RNA sequence: GUGAACGGUGGAGCAACACCUGAAGGAAGGCUUGAUGAGCGUGUUCCCCGCAUACGCGGGG
């Protein structure tokens, strides 16, 4: 259906994972149940869901930025807005002068459709390594190569099923190169890792018209682009 | 012509804390303006920052008009071309703040013959001598006894 | 064999003449089509969830 994309500017740029740590700190104390919805946790307990995440962070260049995915999504992100704009207000006007805390929003409708040519999408900030046998599959182009294709594929097909929409599944993608390899971390100073592509382009003959999310660490801001932007874009 | 127009809401276009000082309450008020149309976004009072059209005349095209009179005194044709000579202060148009009406006379038919000039009307001396006339021997009076109602 | 039997309500005639719906009345007053999205950090095995039924697959932080 549509997804909804919500602007947060506090004057400064805080990074997507380090935004939803700390939006999760200054809410953790009073209205549980609006965190509960926010992070996709468990109606019972403080554990994730398995499924895919409707509602997650991004990249906001003054700040960060809020994308729910379909309705639910939609009316989380709506009851979730003045909450949180009203505790970065008391945050940071606890301290210095005060800034003017400033809210944007979009309502992206999703579609898609096959055409018979072959069209150019690329993805920043890639994750793509999360157990062994991935990182075996990735020494090798060829056994990888497969393995990246099913991973896109299986990215637009969850992220379809997950929105409630019809994706056509005679679709071929192919992959060309990505531009660096670097690793992300799950959380700050600890030595655990996980393998990640940058700048990655991937061919599909058909189009999309929204804010799309493929791959592993979806809620972290990590790996989505809008790709209304990349029609034409060059 | 299809003009486009629009407003914004100026508080959400604040950005600095030092604009607004100036608004007393601290910026805190002005957030919670931002927190009321963010309500208003997600949700009938009417905030700000419309977007709007209106279908206007290209300027710099010649226009007509009649003014025509029944058995007229001499008194009323001279103040017809007194309004006349000045018309080209007022605005035949609406729309007053974005100059719409801004009009010059090109010429001025007085039963066929042309007395318009740069510097008014060039013509018609016995109309502008006869309301030259009537603005002397003029009161009130005449205006109270026709406003007044049996 | 009906106190019946028989029997034209007809002919002619102008609803029409005259008569002004409209005299007066401001679409107005305010309003950036320009913003938002398209570039910058992490280096290796560890908690939860399902299908199985553990030979492993899927996902998730």
């Amino acid at each position: 259906m549509f997804v909804k994309q919500v602007f947060f500017d506090l004057g400064a740029r805080i990074h997507a994972d380090e935004a939803r740590a700390l939006v999760a700190k200054l809410l953790d104390d009073t209205q549980p149940g609006l965190v509960s919805a926010l992070m996709n946790y468990m109606p019972a307990s403080k554990t994730s869901k398995t499924e895919f995440p409707l509602v997650q962070f991004s990249n906001f260049n003054q700040g960060f930025a809020l994308l729910g995915f379909g309705e639910v999504g939609a009316q989380i992100l709506s009851d979730a807005t003045p909450i949180i704009h009203d505790a970065m207000a008391k945050l940071f006007a606890s301290r210095g002068q005060g800034v003017v805390v400033q809210v944007s929003s979009r309502d992206v409708p999703l579609s898609c459709e096959k055409r018979p040519y072959g069209l150019q999408y690329t993805v920043a900030k890639m994750v793509v390594q999360k157990k062994h046998e991935h990182r075996e599959r990735l020494a090798n182009p060829e056994t990888g190569k497969v393995f990246l294709e099913g991973l896109f594929l299986r990215s637009l097909e969850r992220q379809a099923a997950a929105v409630g929409m019809v994706l056509p599944r005679d679709l071929v993608v192919s992959f060309k190169g990505a531009e660096r390899v670097s690793s992300v971390k799950l959380r700050p100073d600890s030595t655990l890792a996980h393998g990640s592509l940058r700048h990655a382009v991937f061919e599909v003959n058909a189009r999309l018209g929204g804010l799309w999310s493929v791959g592993f660490l979806l809620s972290k801001g990590f790996g989505h682009i809008n790709t209304d932007l990349q029609l034409g874009q060059g | 012509q299809v003009v486009w127009a629009r407003r914004m809401d100026p508080i959400l276009n604040l950005g600095s804390s030092e604009d607004v000082e100036v608004i007393n309450g601290g910026a805190v008020a002005a957030n919670g303006w931002i927190q009321d149309l963010l309500a208003n976004s997600k949700a009938n009072g009417r905030g700000l920052k419309a977007f709007n059209a209106h279908e206007v005349v290209i300027p710099g095209l010649k226009w007509v008009w009649r003014i025509s009179l029944d058995r007229p005194t001499d008194a009323q044709v001279g103040l017809v071309l007194l309004a006349l000579n000045k018309m080209t202060n007022e605005r035949i148009a609406g729309g007053h703040s974005k100059d719409y009406g801004r009009f010059v006379i090109d010429g001025v038919s007085l039963n066929g013959e042309q007395v318009w000039s740069q510097s008014g009307i060039t013509g018609g001396e016995q109309y502008f001598d006869a309301v030259a006339e009537a603005i002397d021997g003029l009161s009130s009076k005449e205006f109270e006894q026709f406003a007044q109602s049996a």
